[PDB]
RNA sequence: AUGGCUGUCGUCAGCUCGUGUUGUGAAAUGUUGGGUUAAGUCCCGCAACGAGCGC
RNA sequence: GCUUGAGUCUCGUAGAGGGGGGUAGAAUUCCAGGUGUAGCGGUGAAAUGCGUAGAGAUCUGGAGGAAUACCGGUGGCGAAGGCGGCCCCCUGGACGAAGACUGACGCUCAGGUGCGAAAGCGUGGGGAGCAAACAGGAUUAGAUACCCUGGUAGUCCACGCCGUAAACGAUGUCGACUUGGAGGUUGUUGGCUUCCGGAGCUAACGCGUUAAGUCGACCGCCUGGGGAGUACGGCCGCAAGGUUAAAACUCAAAUGAAUUGACGGGGGCCCG
């Protein structure tokens, strides 16, 4: 997925920041894991936030 | 005395009471007002309708001050959640900014025991 | 939740805006789950239990439409 | 575990050809050379049990495969045990 | 010990049986179900099909 | 001897598998203030408690510990116990593909050995939150409880000990065989997994290719309810206790599943 792929990340958290289910965006559960750790990583560097208040 | 015409109403809506502080954008209090104070105690503290009151006290306790319009930042899972937010606009004032900062553990502390009862 | 109230927006508009928000992020289910706590077990128990009638609902919702009453 | 060059060199020693990887020497081969390498992991690593049951798991099969080629070729055991250091 | 007579649940909508079928069996089904009625009232569906006492 | 069981090698794959070291953001508490003023907190209702010595609320900065929201899933991994933020280091297993290789090297396993939730124990640390004990407030006929306000062990870390749990699928391990249907997960037709169901099996409930079906190998265990998993002895343990494990005596039952009622401070739907 590449945590550094900001603009594909921001289809995949919500308004507040929060990663979106398999369920809603139709995503393959092996995609949704791996989707999930470059979240992860981008938040750690600051490129997304964890939350909408910070 | 020093007229502020933009300020911040925090809500801290819990379940038992409702507390209004008017504070500048900086987060210094103008004034205050709660459900407990308002005439309402025990059950009636914590309804919808107190927390009403504490809205339109706490509009008439920071009117020294010509506060226009008021961001509005609401905490907690209370029923003074919605109640104070249209109260406040039926003070005059102009809401630009409704933000819920009800604060969310990502995990955090263990909560206490479950009541039997 | 965090509404910016927009130029000439109506007032029942940003507060039904700042609700439906509310409801979306889940933050009343939140605090109410995070009121008290809940042991492994119990959390585990009900994660079953949810699991258990969301399937069982179909299995007897995908036997009412070939069944008449 | 141990790596592609490591195994390699080992197959060749103890083996008929590089592609007898198959044989009990070379097996009970492969299986000193871990055992030995895993020494200074669980120095380190005491309560690494988890890891630890699979080097128990390489010593118990050394052990069967050295009891099978004893009693198959008993010349070849001797050879074997001595080359790689063990007292039976 | 009883007959007869009477109160009560309550004029509440119940209570049963034959035959068939299901179950090793106690039993079940019918009498449940969807609608409807003051009503086990009626229609419709239905391994039940009929019947009696109630209504 | 042989290659079909079992294993080795080669390439790839998924994973909260394990051990070690870092680190991030949210939140709670505390401390220091800035603003501010009479309440806060709590419950069924209260009260104890906190608060004009300025609380609660709000803003700023700091400290410290513990746990990782969302992702998250009858999802995954592990022998079981268990394992969930992110990064690195060390390390175990599983699965698949297509060959090559060894040549029955196998299965099970009394005794033995190892691992083994939580609580608990020892020594040294740590201590935010939670909380046995304890204190106070209520409730009550009483209330050594439930509820409330606090709160110490403990929960956390290192090392050692303990060795037990409804440690459960209440279902030993290995292998073979025997109609189907709908999914999940993971490879290139295989692996793992969830639900339903056929024959068959079952006292019934149910189980049903992941068997509780049809068979074979080996182990563990049972023999009415109590007495009793107790006593005594042995072994183990710092202790708590664990483990092995009787007898007298006593009763004609105890028990499992299912059936019809009745009943519920169970649910639904109705009437007077
Ligand atoms: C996977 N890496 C782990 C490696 C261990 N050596 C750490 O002790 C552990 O860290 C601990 O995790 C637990 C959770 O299981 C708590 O979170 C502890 O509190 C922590 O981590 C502590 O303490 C740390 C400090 N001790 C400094 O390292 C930092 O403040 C961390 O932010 C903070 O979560 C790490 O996670
Ligand atoms: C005879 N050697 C194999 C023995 C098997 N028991 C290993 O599982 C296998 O290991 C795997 O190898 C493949 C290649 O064939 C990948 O490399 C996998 O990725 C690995 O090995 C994995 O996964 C490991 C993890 N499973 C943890 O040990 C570590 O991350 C290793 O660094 C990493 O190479 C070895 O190769
Ligand atoms: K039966
Ligand atoms: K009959
Ligand atoms: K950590
Ligand atoms: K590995
Ligand atoms: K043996
Ligand atoms: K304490
Ligand atoms: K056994
Ligand atoms: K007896
Ligand atoms: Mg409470
Ligand atoms: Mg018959
Ligand atoms: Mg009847
Ligand atoms: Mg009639
Ligand atoms: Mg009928
Ligand atoms: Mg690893
Ligand atoms: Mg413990
Ligand atoms: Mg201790
Ligand atoms: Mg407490
Ligand atoms: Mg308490
Ligand atoms: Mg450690
Ligand atoms: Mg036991
Ligand atoms: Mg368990
Ligand atoms: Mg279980
Ligand atoms: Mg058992
Ligand atoms: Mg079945
Ligand atoms: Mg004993
Ligand atoms: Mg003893």
């Amino acid at each position: 997925i590449d945590y550094k792929d900001i603009a594909t990340l921001k289809n995949y958290i919500t308004e507040s920041g929060k990663i979106v289910p398999s369920r809603i965006t139709g995503t393959r559960a092996k995609y949704q894991r791996q989707l999930a750790r470059a979240i992860k990583r981008a938040r750690y560097l600051s490129l997304l936030p964890y939350t909408d208040r910070h | 005395r020093k007229q502020v015409s933009d300020g911040v109403a925090h809500i801290h809506a819990s379940f038992n009471n409702t507390i209004v502080t008017i504070t500048d954008r900086q987060g210094n209090a103008l004034g205050w007002a709660t459900a407990g104070g308002s005439g309402f105690r025990g059950s009636r503290k914590s309804t919808p309708f107190a927390a009403q009151v504490a809205a339109e006290r706490c509009a008439d306790a920071v009117k020294e001050y010509g506060i226009k319009n008021l961001e509005v930042m609401v905490k907690g899972p209370g029923p003074g959640r919605e109640s104070t937010i249209r109260a406040l606009n039926a003070a005059g004032f102009r809401i630009t900014n409704i933000t819920d900062v009800t604060p969310i553990p990502h995990x955090g502390c263990r909560p206490p025991k479950k009541r039997r009862v | 939740p965090v509404i910016k109230v927009r130029e000439n927006e109506p007032f029942d508009v940003a507060l039904r805006r700042f609700k439906r928000s509310c409801e979306k992020a889940g933050v009343l289910a939140e605090v109410r789950r995070r009121e008290f706590y809940e042991k492994p077990t119990t959390e585990r128990k009900r994660a079953k239990a949810s699991a258990v009638k969301r399937h069982a609902k179909k299995l007897a919702r995908e036997n009412a439409r070939r069944t008449r009453l | 575990s141990l790596s592609t060059e490591a195994t390699a060199k080992i197959v060749s020693e103890f083996g008929r050809d590089a592609n007898d990887t198959g044989s009990t020497e070379v097996q009970v081969a492969l299986l000193t050379a871990q055992i030995n390498h895993l020494q200074g992991h669980f120095a380190e690593h005491k309560k690494d049990h988890h890891s630890r049951r699979g080097l128990l798991r390489m010593v118990s099969q050394r052990r069967k495969l050295l009891d099978y080629l004893k009693r198959k070729d008993v010349a070849r055991y001797t050879q074997l045990i001595e080359r790689l250091g063990l007292r039976r």
